[PDB]
């Protein structure tokens, strides 16, 4: 989840929680309110893709 | 559900539901872009299932 896109040769960590809709959310999530850094699943019980 | 203009705005902010997340399609900016048709399934769930 992003705000807006990236430009060129940029990085940015920010842990913050996005939000969307009509709720402030400052460090309690909620209601249109997510956590973006959700993780990979890796598993040799898989084909490729 | 043929021949409409689809407003989301109590699906998606005015919400009261359980979830509201859509598989393949980012459900926030889902006002732009259109379909053929879309349908409307209703059943009787228990809150576990």
């Amino acid at each position: 989840f992003r705000k807006s896109n990236l430009k060129p040769f940029e990085r940015d960590i920010s842990t913050e929680i996005y939000q969307a809709g009509s709720t402030p959310c400052n460090g309690v999530e909620g209601f249109n309110c997510y956590f973006p850094l959700q993780s990979y699943g890796f598993q040799p019980t898989n084909g490729v893709g | 559900i043929s021949n409409c203009v689809a407003d989301y705005s109590v699906l998606y902010n005015s919400a009261s539901f359980s979830t509201f997340k859509c598989y393949g399609v980012s459900p926030t900016k889902l006002n732009d872009l259109c379909f053929t048709n879309v349908y409307a399934d209703s059943f009787v769930i228990r809150g576990d299932e």
